[PDB]
């Protein structure tokens, strides 16, 4: 299971450019797929989406209408069109699959990520950068301004691990539950407005930026960034 | 040589009727009655197109997978009537399914003679075969799991298996029947099992040492269902005699007899509630009864399918029923 | 001939087993549905918040 | 109202539902035929547990149930076969004279056949195999030891004809299914030529039940 | 107005026994999946084809009754919709009289030949014929190119004689939509007579031909005596116009019930 985002590089303003990944080691038709676009030394930004057998597409409100996505399921190969770049669209963009059903575990990989050159949920960080030696238990906040508790009974709050210098990997999914490929160092507690992430042990790969992301309703918006030390 | 065998026929029968000192009813007389169950549809699964032979709820009390002819396993969410999976068969005559504990794997077997085992978590995310067991010679009828390494299967060779997933071949063999075996059912914990056949006598087997412990008999015709009591301590079997009998693994002898004047035709599927008060027999008239097990009185008729009702079973948490029947429709019943 | 050797001794394994009587025996299955009364959905109608059904 | 991830569920829901639909025309297509009698001669030249063959003709895909492996009992799986076009059901003939009765063995499992309930509204194509070996057993021996009642010439077309009105005397319900009988040909392919003349027959009733014609 | 009050009543009773039918008819194709086939979307488009008679012919067949003052433009429109929907009922007789000759005229290549896009595609020809036949005065057939004197007058009173040409009526509406499926249709059960020989089954065919002549014939000869100079009561004029109607009423009756699958469903 690998994606590998093709395209990008130099352009200028008035330029358009092309982005395509390739998706390989997985049934690619049966998974729906996004953009999430990270600027240099800021939060992540979702794009688009295209759920499965390109029923249901979704744009963020920036790029609405600049910006086409569209995917080829024999090819298995998705695409995304940019016909205007500006100034802020200077960015890495990475590519995320994830399928919905009961108990399914969306957003769970991403790609490698290749480099270009009023109503929505806010969702902040209280801390910037809180340096953490090893073996301390600590906690790391994420506050949202509406509630994530829905009618059928689950939060949609996603906690994702920034690694630097590789791509971001899903560590918790839903709360209290937990991801594959995850120790079981992460555990995740919420609430109705404020939501926490406990991990008790502390190694070097565990150093890095925490984001919390949403999925109650489009468009999904990431967190600011809560940065760890050594 | 059999002069030998003869004599002791009847010293299980003279035992056996000196244990018997009273009966059911006597004892449950003077109990009020649980009344007229009435109980409605609340969700109906239209995806099939063929008769259904098998269902089996999950641990959760939400997923449930349906086994039909047309070559197709159906995961349902029974909670919002969504379809989590659609598992195409290599053999579309099945006869059974199971659902894993864990919620990760299925099972599935029928004239085959090939019980395929499924995985539902893989990486891929579509549900690929994991293990593939073919050692039975008779058709499939009932599979349990008993974890995710070991599985219980009945078949039509008149012989029960305990296999192992992670090797692929069968442990220990349970042989002691004369007629075709037709169902299974786990205790509740896990230690021992019951299997009915087609010799009208169910016999209870040791999982671990794998030998023949205790023998019933009653029925004039043979047996299509078996199901433990919650306790543990009791199960209940279903013939074409249009005739449900409960049996005790302490008493080893006939308890109850649920029949009907009226009811001429045969049992395909009997389930317990949760408390163990209400018994849930499949019948052949288009019809399910819901058998109060105490009392042996029909306490509720459950008449909403067009055809034959072949396969029902009751969540852990006793919360819903589903009833499949040959009229390709799966209706919970709440 | 097989059956000598497997039948004989088969049924007498059955045989010496201890048994309680049905008074008894029936008892505990009469105890066990007026212990799990309250807890079994199917005998009493559940309100419509709880039901996800 | 649903959240986001109920709304794409109920859409990979609609998305299976139209591969289940694609599949049951898919199937509804093909045309089954069991194949009972006690066999292996009819299907080596037209091409454990249940063995299916899968083989097209005149752009119609045929498939064939060959049950002759289950020793279990009939009764318990008979049911599952209530969906089938014809039942393919072959007799030897040449084994009159070999014994119980091999021939009688035959007529007791052609009755059960055409009184199942399952069975009333399927018709029965009947194959009579081993006509050549028939021919040169009836001469040396008569057909009279099978049924003291027998009458007529033993010669070999009096004596074939003989055996075939009492196999659809056993057929009950004669409106609803029809007995087609045939005489096999080890040497020519018109025995599956038989089969697709049959099955013409019974899939234009079929056809014309379903809008309520015939 | 003694007559006129027993036509309108008797035109709703008529009306609900058909909507009610057709619309259960609808749901039991989306309750049943096994039913959801080829021979059964013909028996749809003869459903959907009658709701539109319930919903828009039914309350447009009373105002043109009464004669209320209004536009020349918007009483043509109001009768545009009582061809549009009743042409579709005929149109889609038709399309199930050709699904039951590929039956017996193809064979084993019926369901391969016939395809599932192909069913939709022809359907929705037939449809789309209906609706251009029901919308020919509106360009250029008005009843004002037979007289000058209609031209001046506007805001006149909505009778279906003064604003449909009779012209129409008699060749176009009559001759090749009313005429020639007649004699097709004739054409299609003779033959199938023919070869499912080579009383009960001779009186099915007869049967659905005698209600469609019953229920279109004698409007039609009605138009002929008004084109000839004739002159017709109005007691036989508005029951030719129910008998016109009664054909949605019995299509379920005729078409559905005597599927044997149908038949258990309901
Ligand atoms: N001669 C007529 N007079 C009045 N209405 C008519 C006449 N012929 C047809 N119609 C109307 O047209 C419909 C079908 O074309 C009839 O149901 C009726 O409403």
């Amino acid at each position: 299971v690998q994606l590998v985002e093709s395209g990008g590089g130099l352009v200028q303003p008035g330029g358009s450019r092309k982005l395509s990944c390739s998706a390989s080691g997985f049934a690619f038709s049966s998974f729906g797929m996004h953009w999430v676009r990270q600027a240099p030394e800021k939060g992540l930004e979702w794009v688009a989406y295209i759920s499965s057998g390109s029923g249901t597409i979704y744009y963020a409100d920036t790029v609405k209408g600049r910006f086409t996505i569209s995917r080829d399921d024999p090819k298995n190969t998705l695409f995304l069109q940019m016909t205007s770049l500006r100034s802020e669209d200077t960015a890495m963009y990475y590519c995320v699959r994830s399928i919905y059903y009961y108990g399914s575990s969306p957003f769970d990989f991403w790609g490698q990520g290749t480099t270009l050159t009023g109503s929505d949920i806010v969702m902040t960080q209280a801390t910037s950068s809180v340096p953490v030696t090893p073996g301390e238990s600590v906690s790391i906040s994420c506050r949202s301004s509406k509630s994530l508790l829905h009618s059928n009974g689950n939060t949609y709050l996603y906690w994702f691990l920034q690694r630097p210098g590789q791509s971001p990997q899903l560590l918790i999914y839903r709360m209290s539950n937990l991801a594959s490929g995850v120790p079981d160092r992460f555990s995740g507690s919420g609430s109705g407005t404020a939501f926490t992430l406990t991990i008790s042990r502390l190694e070097a790969e565990d150093v890095g930026v925490y984001y919390c992301m949403q999925h109650l309703e489009y468009p999904l918006t990431f967190g600011a960034g809560t940065k760890l030390e050594l | 040589l059999r002069q030998e065998a003869e004599q002791l026929k009847n010293q299980i029968r003279d035992a056996r009727k000196a244990c018997a000192d009273a009966t059911l009813s006597q004892i449950t007389n003077n109990i009020d009655p649980v009344g007229r169950i009435q109980m409605r549809t609340r969700r109906t699964l239209r995806g099939h197109l063929a008769k259904i032979y098998a269902m089996h709820w999950g641990t959760d009390s939400r997923l449930l997978v349906s086994a039909s002819q047309d070559g197709k396993l159906i995961i349902w969410d029974s909670y919002t009537t969504n379809k989590v999976h659609a598992i195409p068969l290599r053999s579309s005559w099945v006869m059974t399914c199971a659902y894993a504990p864990s919620g990760n794997y299925v099972a599935c077997g029928g004239l085959d003679n090939i019980c395929s085992i499924y995985n539902l978590k893989t990486r891929e995310g579509n549900v690929r075969v994991s293990r593939e067991l073919a050692g039975h010679t008779g058709y499939l009828s009932c599979c349990r799991f008993l974890d995710d390494n070991q599985i219980v299967t009945s078949s039509g060779d008149t012989t029960c298996a305990l296999w192992d997933i992670e090797t692929g071949q069968q442990t220990t063999t349970f042989t002691g029947h004369t007629g075709d075996v037709m169902s299974l059912s786990l205790a509740p914990d896990t230690r021992l099992f019951v299997s009915g056949a087609c010799d009208a006598s169910a016999k209870l087997w040791d999982v671990r040492e794998g030998m023949c412990r205790q023998t019933f008999t009653g029925h004039e015709s043979d047996i299509n269902a078996i199901c433990f009591f919650p306790n543990g301590n009791a199960f209940a079997t279903g013939s074409d005699d249009a005739t449900c009998r409960l049996f005790d693994l302490r008493a080893d002898q006939e308890l109850m007899t649920y029949s009907h004047d009226n009811i001429i035709c045969g049992i395909t599927s009997v389930s317990f509630s949760k408390s163990g008060r209400l018994l849930l027999a499949g019948y052949d008239d288009f019809n399910c009864n819901v058998w109060d097990a105490l009392k042996a009185d029909r306490a509720g008729v459950l008449a909403g399918h067009d055809n034959r009702v072949s396969c029902l079973g009751v969540t852990d948490d006793g919360m819903a029923v589903a009833t499949g029947s040959w009229d390709s429709f799966l209706k919970i019943w709440n | 001939i097989a059956q000598a050797r497997k039948l004989v001794e088969q049924l007498k394994m059955e045989a010496n087993i201890d048994r309680i009587k049905v008074s008894k025996a029936a008892a505990d299955l009469m105890a066990y549905c007026e212990a799990h009364a309250k807890e079994d959905p199917l005998l009493t109608p559940v309100p419509a918040s709880e039901n996800p059904f | 109202t649903l959240s986001a991830e109920d709304k794409a569920a109920v859409e990979r829901s609609k998305m299976i539902d139209r591969n289940l639909r694609e599949d049951g025309e898919k199937a509804a297509r093909e045309v089954k035929l069991l194949l009972l009698g006690a066999k292996n001669t009819i299907v080596k030249q037209m091409k454990t547990g249940i063995v299916e063959t899968h083989f097209t003709f005149k752009d119609l895909h045929f498939k064939m149930f060959d049950v002759g492996a289950q020793r279990s009992e009939r009764k318990k799986w008979i049911h599952c076969f209530e969906g089938v076009t014809a039942i393919i059901f072959c007799v030897a003939l040449s084994d009159y004279d070999l014994v119980m009765n091999r021939m009688h063995a035959s007529m007791k499992l052609f009755d059960s056949i055409c009184n199942n309930k399952w069975f009333t509204d399927t018709s029965i194509i009947l194959f009579l195999n081993k006509k050549d070996l028939f021919e040169e057993k009836i001469k040396k021996s008569p057909l009279t030891i099978c049924y003291p009642e027998y009458a007529g010439s033993n010669t070999y077309e009096e004596a074939a004809a003989y055996i075939q009105c009492q196999f659809e005397d056993l057929n009950k319900r004669k409106d609803t299914k029809e007995i087609y009988t045939h005489f096999t040909c080890s040497t020519d392919t018109k025995n599956v030529q038989f089969v697709f003349d049959a099955v013409t027959d019974v899939i234009i009733k079929n056809n014309l039940k379903d809008c309520g014609l015939f | 107005s003694l007559a006129n009050v027993t036509y309108i009543t008797m035109e709703i009773f008529i009306g609900l026994c058909a909507i009610v039918g057709n619309v259960l008819v609808i749901c039991v194709v989306k309750l049943n999946p096994s039913l959801q086939t080829t021979t059964f979307y013909f028996i749809v488009s003869l459903a959907l084809a009658d709701i539109a008679v319930g919903v828009l012919v039914m309350p447009l067949a009373i105002v043109v009754s009464l004669g209320i003052t209004i536009h020349f433009y918007s009483c043509l429109f109001m009768t545009c919709l009582l061809l549009i929907f009743t042409h579709a009922s005929i149109m889609s007789l038709l399309a199930i009289a050709v699904d039951r000759y590929l039956r017996v005229k193809l064979t084993v290549r019926y369901k391969r030949v016939t395809t599932h896009r192909r069913i939709w595609l022809a359907l929705g020809l037939c449809w789309l014929v209906s609706f251009l036949v029901g919308l020919t005065p509106m360009f250029g057939w008005n009843m004002k190119l037979t007289s000058e004197y209609h031209r001046n007058v506007t805001f006149l009173s909505c009778q279906f004689v003064s604003v449909m040409r009779m012209d129409y009526m008699v060749y176009f509406s009559f001759l090749t939509w009313i005429f020639i499926p007649l004699v097709v249709m004739c054409a299609i059960y003779l033959d199938i007579f023919y070869i499912i020989r080579n009383f009960k089954t001779a009186k099915s065919l007869f049967l659905v031909l005698f209600l469609f002549a019953l229920s279109w014939l004698p409007l039609s000869i009605i138009n002929c005596i008004i084109y000839f100079n004739g002159e017709v009561p109005q007691l036989v004029l508005y029951m030719g116009i129910l008998l016109s109607h009664a054909n949605s009423m019995m299509n379920p009756i005729v078409y559905a019930y005597k599927i044997k699958k149908f038949k258990e469903t309901y």
